[PDB]
């Protein structure tokens, strides 16, 4: 009877999953966040269903063990709040912190795995709170920005020497990802020294200046200052690239090109990443479960 | 009364060695309760041996231990078919039926023998009825059976059996999880510290989201007094121990691959693994259906 209490009290995808109503949960995710590829969510469905269940020994032990349920709240709440226990934002923050740790250690694939996991956990959250709901959305957008920047940098690294313009463009677009300032420092350092190496002194000076307004002391700040001094003395760019730091644009999460306000674009309804128009109906690169440009009613995590 | 109090008290808490001792105090004496509990206690110790091949109950018990290996019920059923069977006999037949997955038939076998509450073994069979109904997710029937039986009334030694049944109901219904039910399980873990009472307390902490206390009891069971000194019934309770660890890890966000693999190797028929394979297939089928 517990499962039907759950479903009567909330149709959140998390609650449907906990109840075993996998099909109804998949349909709800389809309408709400455009979910279309299911495999990357399997573990998470599994995690929820088994996380709110526990097994006590029977008498005798040969008899199958008996199933009990872990609820969301203790018994002091009304009957319409009888809800499954679903792990919350504190685990999500742990996954994000592991992402940041792998980012600092220059393990970008593993960082991406961590940010993707936090996104999948947020897709199946249950909060009871306007502040937790807003916090969940902000973390989701942050994880997307970290995945986007890391994917730009992995593309840059994958490049054959001789794709110098594409490489310098990617180095620049990496600085556009909305990481924390201390993390944006990594991208600015890449962009600065790659543009300096390739005789793009105007670019190098911009990236060095942006670096120095976050980190002002230490040996990287001094490297940045001497790079900026030399670059300001040269005041030239050997290789023009499509990049205006003062314009308003986003980066296409599939082709890694700037999308200006007049550029026709579509977006992923789940992660909010943006794409050039030829990516409509394809699967989002950030989390790889939802359909770019699909009609969607919006993420539901608030009971 | 009280003849059986210590036998039953040690059996239901999982103190099977001390249970056998309490039974041995009746050296060279036998009745159907002594037979029933000595057979079940020897079985739980991994040391079963045929106590009374002569009598009806003993034949049934040996058929039952055999069934546990063969998983074939035909002999047991054909022996009890159309006969006037006692509650102890029905206990064993209905446990077998329930192990086969036939929970409806099992509950009916139980209900057969619950008429008279002054008949030997009836309280035992009532507990089994409760357990078998809860296994089939028929919680309202379990409550009704228990309420009607108990209001319709209690010997000193059956008291613990009825409390055990009630506690299974309260576990399945999250009823006073943090007050009376938890106190019951914790008191038993303190007075009769065994694998059984310890896992009961652990389940009650998990239901309360008390990660720290759950982990404390997991560490305690992993220590030497339980995992080495009690290597005997540690084996009996290991699969449920593994399932519990899995739910605690999942509550923390930790990986459960190793634990799930241990459990599936050790007891691929554990309730956790049935649920696990079922949701695995359910999800893979959805994946296929929407492609």
């Amino acid at each position: 009877m517990e499962t039907a209490i759950w479903i009567k009290n909330s149709k959140l995808p998390a609650v449907l999953v906990a109840a075993g109503a996998f099909d109804a949960a998949v349909q709800a995710l389809s309408k709400q966040v455009g979910v279309v590829k299911l495999e990357p969510l399997k573990k998470y469905f599994t995690n929820i269903y088994e996380g709110c269940r526990t097994y006590i020994p029977s008498t005798p032990c040969e008899l199958p063990a008996q199933l009990g349920y872990v609820r969301a709240y203790d018994d002091t709440v009304s009957e319409d709040q009888i809800l499954p226990y679903v792990p919350g934002l504190d685990v999500v923050n742990e996954k994000m912190n592991e992402g940041y740790k792998n980012f600092k250690l220059n393990k970008p694939d593993i960082a991406i795995e961590c940010f993707r996991e936090a996104i999948y956990r947020i897709t199946l959250l249950m909060v009871d709170d306007a502040e937790d709901e807003k916090l969940a959305h902000k973390i989701l957008e942050t994880a997307r920005e970290y995945i986007l920047g890391l994917s730009i940098e992995l593309e840059r690294r994958s490049l054959k020497e001789g794709n110098t313009v594409r490489m310098l463009e990617l180095a620049a677009y990496f600085t556009k990802a909305k990481l924390s300032p201390i993390h944006r420092t990594n991208a600015l350092q890449v962009a600065m020294s790659q543009h300096f190496k390739h005789k793009n002194f105007l670019q190098a000076s911009y990236f060095a200046g942006e670096f120095l307004k976050i980190i002002s002391s230490g040996p990287r700040a001094e490297q940045a200052r001497k790079i900026k001094n030399k670059a300001d003395s040269m005041a030239s760019d050997a290789i023009p690239i499509d990049f205006d730091p003062y314009a308003k644009f986003d980066i296409c999460a599939a082709t890694y090109k700037p999308i200006y306000e007049d550029t026709p674009s579509v977006s992923d309804p789940l992660t909010g990443s943006k794409y050039v128009i030829t990516e409509k109906d394809k699967i989002d690169r950030i989390a790889m479960i939802s359909k770019i440009g699909a009609p969607a009613s919006g993420l539901r995590i608030r009971v | 009364p009280m003849d059986y109090f210590n036998i039953k008290q040690n059996y239901y808490t999982g103190n099977f060695v001390q249970c056998l001792q309490e039974i041995e105090k009746f050296s060279k004496v036998t009745d159907n309760t002594l037979l029933f509990y000595k057979a079940k206690t020897l079985l739980a110790l991994g040391q079963y041996q045929s106590q009374d091949p002569t009598s009806k109950l003993g034949k049934v018990l040996d058929l039952y231990v055999q069934f546990l290996d063969t998983k074939n019920i035909e002999e047991l059923e054909n022996l009890l078919k159309d006969k006037q069977n006692s509650p102890y006999e029905l206990y064993l037949l209905a446990t077998a039926q329930a192990i086969l997955g036939d929970l409806d038939k099992s509950l009916e076998t139980c209900v057969e023998g619950i008429d008279n509450d002054e008949a030997e073994g009836t309280t035992e069979l009532l507990l089994l009825a409760i357990e078998v109904a809860l296994l089939n997710n028929n919680v309202s029937t379990a409550s009704t059976i228990f309420d009607n039986y108990t209001n319709a009334i209690v010997s000193g030694d059956n008291e613990m059996i009825l409390n055990l049944a009630e506690s299974y109901i309260k576990f399945a219904t999250n009823k006073e999880t943090a007050t009376s039910n938890f106190y019951y399980y914790e008191e038993l873990s303190q007075t009769f510290p065994t694998w059984k009472t310890q896992l009961g307390l652990l389940n009650l902490h998990l239901q309360q989201r008390n990660i720290a206390e759950a982990q404390g009891i997991v560490e305690l069971l992993l220590s030497d007094y339980y995992s080495v000194e009690q290597k005997e019934n540690a084996v009996l309770y290991k699969p449920t121990f593994l399932a519990n660890q899995i739910t605690l890890a999942l509550m923390q966000g930790l990986d459960t691959e190793d634990l799930t693999n241990q459990l599936v190797k050790l007891d691929h028929e554990h309730a956790f693994i049935k649920h696990h394979q079922e949701i695995d297939a359910k999800f893979d089928e959805l994946v296929r259906k929407y492609d």
